[PDB]
């Protein structure tokens, strides 16, 4: 379900990335403080590595959805460019495969002939 | 690998890029373009070089063996003579045909 | 959305422990997800000239110091042999016109030579602001030729 | 009282007027006095020519001489408009063609002052000539001297490797507008950044590791792009060049020789490889990341990734049996339909690691986003060697190939599953 | 026939390149039936055969030309330069050509004429 | 693809001197001057019948927003023998210039003795349905008249799909004549 | 094959003796009409020759010169050379020429030796070749150049004796030469 | 078509990879922040500059991602869900053959192109066709285009003269020897073409100068598209040109689109790009 899922992740991805940059700033401020002493923060930490990993994860899920979309789309399009009888369809399939293989093997033969 | 082996190897590459034996996985036009470009350029270039070699040999043969080149000329000329009288004879047959046809249409 | 990290990083650019703060907060995670990590320009112009303008370096002077002098003598079958033209290149060249050395001691005697000099000085004066040795020598060839008229 | 204006349309701002007044005392002879003119309905100048050494040969000749000499004026003016110091119009050798030999090319950032000196000591000349049926195409043949590298084409053999850059304008700008020198300077910049990279490579070439030297030799370099083969036996080829429209390098992968696969196994990592090589422009490092991640990827590509319609309870949904999704340099992740996502790190000389990507690296309790963990994978990947999966297990780079090459089941159906496909499946 | 070897091999290289051109051409047109045409495969095969022929031919002609039949060759430089039977066959050829040109002129006149008439009223 | 428009006096100079200005400009552009033209019209009762010099074997009869049949020159006689006119005639008359495949006519429209204005007619010879070519006509007139303006009149003919003969030209003529009689 | 009562037409293609397929510019289409010969040139030009005969003589000769200078470029492409190419019209205002003008081209090899072809009608074709400074002993080596790196730039010009060299036609002769300055695989 | 949806998804893949790369770049060039060298103020300008640039890269990438998030978008699938062919090694072979065929297509296309551009033939030595076949190829090219009413007629017999018309603009005449275009007369849409009977005047003029120049250019096109060795393609290549001459009277020229340089619209459609630049502006 490519379109709805992509539209569902993109806002979620934006929210995750905004959280990510904010936690990056939070930990950097906290740590440069504690290095320069000068102060501390009693509040919780909001661990950062987790946030970066969650963002990478969401990026990965979107990658999956979108690759599946492109591959299934190209599959269906190439199926169109070579088709319009279920057993007859299987038959024309077997024929197609045979023809492709014969082309490939003739090319292999002339190449091996050197 | 004097020169001809190079040409054979180049042709072998320019085709066998695709044929080889293995699973194909998407074909991502760009790499196909880059491969075909490089292979075909090397092929045409080794063709360049073999032509250069043969022509150089002909120049040498000219500056050394002129009996050879003059005999080449006599051969080509006589071949053209044969081709010429063949053409004119064919046309003469055609003229005879159409001559009879026209004067017949006149007689009728 | 970048504003928090932006002002955070801009806040402490000066601190001498800034590198330590950057390393402590980030490098653990970043390793957790990604694994461990003769002026020789004049040489060119002299090389690329036209054969008729055979040019050598002046026996007088020491071309070693900033500007190398030149003693170039026209050839070319079509022309009329004339006096040589002694060049001097302001090593800051390019963007520096190579001087000419004017001398009636060269041309005074005869009419052909004095005509050559008139044409030469005029056309050289016309040459714009950026003379390269090729410009001088070309101008000189045109001057000889136009004096042959 | 009698004029004939000749408008030369190759460059339609200059005219060749003449006059044809009369000759005294000869009522039949005729005079002709020709004048070059310019127009910007206005008017600029006129200069009478004087060369007197049915068809009017002399003036077909003057209009000609005005045709091809005049674009050189445009290019010279626009070349001095920038700071490039140019020799004169310079009729080259035989009085047949003009040229402009750019004495020295203007420095182009960003180049470390060392390689700038190297370029200055490299080029001997760069000369523009006019080459076209329309007189609107320039060629700049620039010769270089101390070639760092020598490719396998036998034509580079020779001290000075000539390089030609061809430029035409869009017929809308002038014949020699500013666009031509802008393009030439961009191409000088491409040559420059590539010279930087190749000079690093050339200094390193002695005592580069033996394994690299065996696999991958330089194919061609001419001066504008660098093409390197791979090994066993010169199967593939990378092409590094600089694209001054994006201000970044661009590596295009290709297949050349026979023994390699149908496509460059490395194509799965091309975007990642590009980002890598932009961050650190060091060809030795790239050859290294290609040495590793050569056989891992060559095994990983050869996995079925073809959408099958009828897997789940809802028979309508496609699921992409495997899916290779690279995480940005060398850490690619396999992913069953969506449920299981083992991830494979490539590593030092031989080994190649296999974690279970579902388990969040910074936490052991959490499953990352959607894909559940694969129970018992640690046992199996140990066979070929609670949350114990997340500790990366190590395989010696041929186990992996046995781990993915299709093979018969331990009539078996003859389906050619992969010893990893069957387990997680 | 030595220079004959040179020229014929030269032409064989052009034949190589042009055959490759048409081979890729035929490949491009291919269809993968959806048909049972099968003549495509026929032309592809019997085309690929000629390439094989020409390669061995090139090896043979290369060998015969670099055989160096007693030749102490001087390098190309100094070659750039900065029998009656030939004359007889040339004269006979020029005469036959002239006669052919008379014939061509006669036919031209007849064709102009026949055209004038018919186009005038037919 | 004729286009007609009324160029004001812009006085300025006299109406004849306005024509003189136009003649001088059009001669300046480099156009040769061909034989004079003349278009005239009459109204009956309301019916319009008009003659043109570009078509001197055919006289066109047009009802406003209706039919417009062309006829032979012997349609004047049918109107003669049909008495079952107002002497509001109009008659343009001037010289015909020719540009490269491009014909442009200027005239001094006359009712009775008093020329009411100046009318210019331009017709790009080789053309088809105007909707594709009007660009070029504007391109040219912007040089000649555009000073004042040309304003797309072929909208009188641009509504249709695709056709163009010689009638719509005289239709435009009649529209202009109705405009010139009314205002002084 | 269709000659009407008013106006006739013909095609004239000038080609090099052997190289035809490879090289074919310089093609025309005369329209012989009563009292004028209209010429349409492949390049895109339209010239209107008068009813005389010397005019057609001259036009065809101008095309013959242009064709030699075009055939050299076509051949340089045919395989083997990069072109610093011509002006169809001008050359470099070297000499006056009575048929319209002459076109000169200059194409370099894979490595070094550039050749140059000037040709005009009734001004004999002149082809001279360049060399590296390495191969010319005559040119007095100037002191100013002291370096070795520089020697291998393209150098001077040396004319080639046409009436002697070797070959049947002009493209054939130039092809023998253009191969003769190749990397010399012997 | 679905090619545009495919291309959108492809760019979307590229963009998501770019986003991940940009985030990683930011944090990685941040991992070793203020490097060391050459100045104190130089360090600052350089570091802040590259950090700002990397953040701008991230933002640009996310913008492109939402952009492509707007422009969102058979029997083979049934082959998988059939529990007979699934067990056998099929449906891997089928998609295999499909991909290999597509690869052969693109590969051979580019190869043949590059080879045709650079041919070595330089030699030829070392025709009547079926008139019905002439009719076939003419009809094929007639169907091949939307508005070109090609009407073959054969007065003078084996000549096979034509008459092409295209929409209110530029009706032409073609007299082909035998699939060898010999002459061309380009007349306007209102020209008398047939003499006194339906003779299809192979021999008139065009009264208007624009179409006269188009006739000259058309004869040039004839001469230019020659390409011997089976001129079947010659006529298709020519009819492509003549098709381009639609939208002749309304289109600018490439250089200074005045629409009329000297009273003549743009009349020289280039043999490749096929748009503009009237003759004076080209030669």
């Amino acid at each position: 379900d490519p379109v709805q899922r992509y539209k569902m992740l993109i806002p979620q991805l934006k929210e995750s990335l905004q959280t990510l940059m904010k936690v990056a700033a939070q930990n950097l401020i906290q740590n440069t403080n504690i290095d320069n002493g000068q102060k501390s923060s009693d509040g919780p930490i909001q661990r950062f590595d987790k946030c970066l990993e969650e963002f990478y994860a969401l990026c990965d899920q979107l990658e999956l959805c979108l690759r599946l979309a492109h591959e299934c789309l190209s599959q269906s399009c190439d199926s169109a460019k070579h088709s319009p009888p279920y057993p007859q369809y299987l038959a024309v399939i077997k024929a197609q495969i045979s023809c492709a293989k014969d082309i490939h093997t003739a090319l292999l033969d002339c190449a091996n002939k050197v | 690998s004097t020169l001809v082996d190079e040409l054979e190897s180049s042709f072998e590459a320019c085709f066998a890029s695709l044929v080889s034996q293995d699973y194909v996985n998407g074909t991502d036009q760009e790499e196909i373009r880059t491969g075909v470009d490089q292979c075909i350029q090397k092929f045409l270039d080794i063709a360049r070089q073999t032509e250069c070699f043969f022509l150089q040999k002909r120049l040498q043969l000219s500056v050394q063996k002129p009996e050879q080149v003059i005999k080449e000329d006599v051969s080509e000329l006589r071949n053209e003579l044969q081709r010429k009288d063949a053409l004119v004879q064919k046309h003469l047959t055609k003229l005879r045909h159409w001559q009879q046809v026209l004067e017949d249409i006149n007689v009728q | 959305l970048c504003q928090p990290l932006l002002d955070a990083v801009l806040a402490n650019i000066r601190s001498p422990v800034f590198n330590h703060s950057l390393y402590r907060t980030f490098v653990p995670a970043m390793t957790a997800i990604h694994g461990p990590p003769i002026p020789s320009v004049l040489q060119g112009e002299v090389a690329r000239l036209d054969p008729k303008f055979l040019v050598n370096l002046d026996p007088s002077h020491c071309s070693n110091n900033g500007t190398v002098h030149l003693i170039c003598k026209l050839d070319d079958k079509d022309l009329p042999s004339v006096p040589p033209l002694e060049l001097s290149v302001p090593a800051d060249y390019p963007a520096q016109s190579p001087l000419w050395i004017d001398r009636q001691w060269q041309y005074d005697a005869n009419p052909f030579l004095q005509s050559v000099h008139r044409c030469m000085t005029s056309r050289l004066l016309q040459l714009p602001d950026k003379h390269s040795v090729t410009a001088l020598l070309n101008t000189w060839a045109q001057s000889v030729h136009q004096a042959c008229l | 009282k009698n004029k004939l204006f000749i408008k030369l349309t190759r460059l339609p701002q200059y005219y060749i007027v003449v006059e044809m007044l009369e000759v005294p005392n000869k009522p039949t002879q005729l005079s002709y006095k020709y004048y070059f003119m310019s127009v910007n309905q206005t008017r600029t100048n006129a200069k009478r020519k004087l060369s007197d050494d049915a068809f009017n040969k002399v003036l077909a000749h003057f209009v000609a001489m005005c045709d091809t000499n005049m674009p050189f004026v445009g290019l010279r003016l626009e070349l001095s408009n920038l700071e490039i110091p140019h020799q004169g119009v310079q009729v080259e050798g035989d009085g047949f063609s003009h040229a402009i030999r750019l004495l020295k090319i203007p420095p182009c950032k960003g180049i470390t002052e060392e390689t700038q000196k190297a370029l200055d000591r490299s080029l001997l000349d760069c000369t523009f000539r006019l080459q076209g049926r329309n007189n609107r195409t320039w060629v700049a043949e620039l010769v270089f001297a101390n070639c760092p590298l020598n490719g396998t084409s036998t034509r580079e053999q020779g001290p000075s490797r000539h390089v030609y850059l061809t430029y035409e304008n869009l017929l809308s700008e002038p014949v020699g507008g500013r666009k031509v020198v802008e393009m030439f300077l961009n191409d000088w910049n491409s040559i420059a950044r590539l010279y930087e990279c190749v000079l690093e490579f050339a200094r390193s070439l002695p005592d580069i590791p033996a394994h690299l030297n065996i696999f991958s030799e330089v194919r061609v370099y001419n001066y504008r792009k660098l093409i390197l083969c791979y090994g066993t036996t010169k199967g593939s080829s990378i092409s590094i060049q600089w694209n001054s429209i994006h201000q970044k390098f661009h590596i295009s992968l290709g297949t050349v020789g026979p023994n390699s696969g149908c496509s460059n196994c490395h194509n799965t990592i091309l975007h990642q490889l590009q980002e890598m090589f932009n961050k650190t422009p060091n060809v030795v490092q790239l050859l290294q990341v290609l040495f590793d991640t050569q056989a891992p990827l060559n095994a990983i590509n050869k996995l079925p990734t073809v959408p099958m319609l009828g897997l789940t309870q809802r028979t309508n949904t496609a699921y992409q049996c495997f899916s290779i999704l690279p995480q940005s340099s060398t850490h690619i992740r396999l992913a069953f339909r969506n449920m299981y996502c083992i991830d494979i790190y490539c590593r030092s000389r031989g080994v190649v690691a296999i974690r279970d990507g579902a388990y969040s690296l910074f936490d052991n309790s959490k499953l990352v986003e959607g894909f559940y963990p694969a129970p018992g994978l640690k046992t199996f990947l140990n066979m070929f060697v609670s949350w114990a999966a997340s500790i990366p297990t190590i395989l010696t780079h041929s186990a992996l190939n046995i781990l993915l090459l299709p093979s018969p089941t331990p009539l078996a159906g003859s389906y050619l599953c992969s010893p990893l496909e069957r387990f997680l499946g | 026939n030595t220079a004959s070897l040179c020229r014929i091999g030269q032409e064989t290289v052009q034949d190589i390149v042009y055959r490759t051109m048409e081979i890729f051409q035929l490949l491009r047109n291919m269809q993968l039936p959806n048909g049972t045409y099968q003549d495509r495969l026929t032309k592809l095969q019997d085309n690929l055969r000629q390439l094989s022929v020409l390669f061995r031919k090139l090896r043979l002609v290369y060998d015969k030309c670099n055989e160096n039949c007693g030749g102490m060759d001087p390098i190309p430089v100094e070659q750039l330069i900065p029998r009656r039977e030939i004359a007889e066959v040339n004269k006979k050829l020029k005469q036959k050509n002239q006669q052919l040109k008379q014939i061509m002129d006669q036919l031209r006149n007849l064709i102009w004429d026949i055209n004038a008439m018919l186009a005038m009223r037919n | 693809v004729t286009c007609v428009s009324q160029m004001p006096v812009a006085e300025g100079k006299s109406v004849q001197q306005t024509v003189e200005l136009l003649t001088r400009k059009l001669e300046m552009l480099g156009a040769e001057k061909q034989g004079t033209f003349c278009v005239d019209c009459e109204t009956y009762h309301l019916m319009y019948v008009m003659h043109n010099s570009e078509y001197p074997l055919s006289c066109f009869a047009l009802f406003e927003n209706g039919p417009c049949l062309i006829a032979d020159t012997n349609f004047d006689v049918l109107m003669v023998k049909l008495k079952g006119a107002k002497a509001s005639k109009i008659e343009t008359r001037g010289t015909r210039y020719q540009y490269c495949d491009f014909l442009v006519k200027v005239g001094t429209v006359t009712m009775g003795p008093s020329a009411r204005g100046i009318s210019v007619e331009v017709e790009y010879g080789p053309c088809v349905v105007a909707s594709d070519c009007w660009s070029l006509l504007l391109e040219f007139l912007q040089s000649f008249l555009g000073s004042h303006t040309p304003g797309a009149p072929a909208v009188f003919g641009n509504r249709h799909d695709a056709v163009y003969g010689p009638a719509d030209t005289m239709v435009q003529y009649m529209e202009l004549f109705n405009k010139i009689r009314k205002q002084q | 094959n269709i000659n009407d009562v008013y106006e006739s037409s013909v095609k004239v293609l000038i080609t090099s003796q052997g190289y035809e397929q490879i090289c074919k510019s310089i093609q025309l289409q005369l329209n012989i009409g009563v009292e004028q010969i209209r010429v349409v040139h492949r390049d895109g030009r339209v010239i209107t020759l008068s009813y005389q005969e010397q005019e057609l003589q001259d036009f065809l000769l101008s095309q013959m010169s242009q064709h030699q200078v075009h055939a050299v470029q076509q051949l340089a492409k045919v395989m083997g050379w990069q072109v610093l190419s011509f002006s169809n019209h001008v050359g470099l205002g070297p000499i006056e020429s009575i048929g319209n003008a002459s076109a000169i081209t200059v194409a370099s090899p894979s490595g070094d030796y550039a050749i140059s072809v000037r040709n005009g009608p009734e001004s004999g074709s002149k082809i001279m070749v360049q060399f590296p400074r390495n191969q010319c002993k005559d040119l007095p080596k100037s002191d100013v150049l002291q370096d070795n790196k520089w020697s291998h730039l393209r150098g001077p010009f040396k004319e080639v004796q046409w009436n002697k060299m070797e070959g049947r036609n002009f493209v054939y002769k130039m092809e023998l030469l253009m191969s003769a300055l190749s990397p010399c695989l012997l | 078509n679905v090619s545009v949806n495919l291309e959108a998804f492809s760019q979307a893949i590229s963009a998501i990879q770019a986003l991940r790369s940009s985030v990683s770049r930011v944090f990685d060039c941040l991992k070793d922040g203020m490097r060391n060298k050459e100045t104190l103020e130089g360090r600052e300008k350089a570091f802040i500059a590259h950090f700002q640039d990397n953040l701008h890269s991230v933002n640009r990438d996310l913008n492109e991602l939402e952009r492509l998030s707007n422009l969102v978008g058979h029997n083979s699938g049934l082959l998988s869900l059939d529990p007979v062919q699934d067990k056998t090694p099929l449906y891997s072979q089928l998609l295999q053959a499909y991909k290999w065929s597509n690869k052969l297509q693109y590969h051979a296309g580019l190869a043949s192109g590059l080879l045709n551009q650079q041919s070595l033939k330089r030699s030829a030595n070392q025709l009547v066709l079926p008139p019905q076949y002439v009719d076939d190829v003419i009809s094929r090219i007639d169907r091949m285009f939307p508005e070109m009413s090609i009407h073959l007629s054969r007065p003078n017999g084996t000549s096979a003269m034509l008459l092409v018309t295209l929409g209110k603009v530029l009706k032409v005449i073609v007299v082909m020897r035998s699939l060898f275009i010999d002459r061309t007369i380009v007349k306007g849409y209102n020209e008398n073409v047939y003499t006194e009977d339906g003779k299809l005047d192979i021999w008139s003029k065009s009264n208007y100068q624009v179409f006269q120049k188009v006739t000259d250019h058309a004869t040039t096109a004839l001469l230019h598209y020659q390409l011997p060795q089976m001129p079947d393609v010659v006529v298709r290549s020519f009819m492509t040109w003549l098709r381009s001459y639609i939208k002749l009277f309304q289109a600018p020229c490439q250089r200074c689109g005045k629409f009329l340089q000297d009273g003549l619209p743009p009349t020289w459609r280039d043999f490749r790009t096929l748009e503009a630049f009237h003759d004076t502006c080209r030669q």
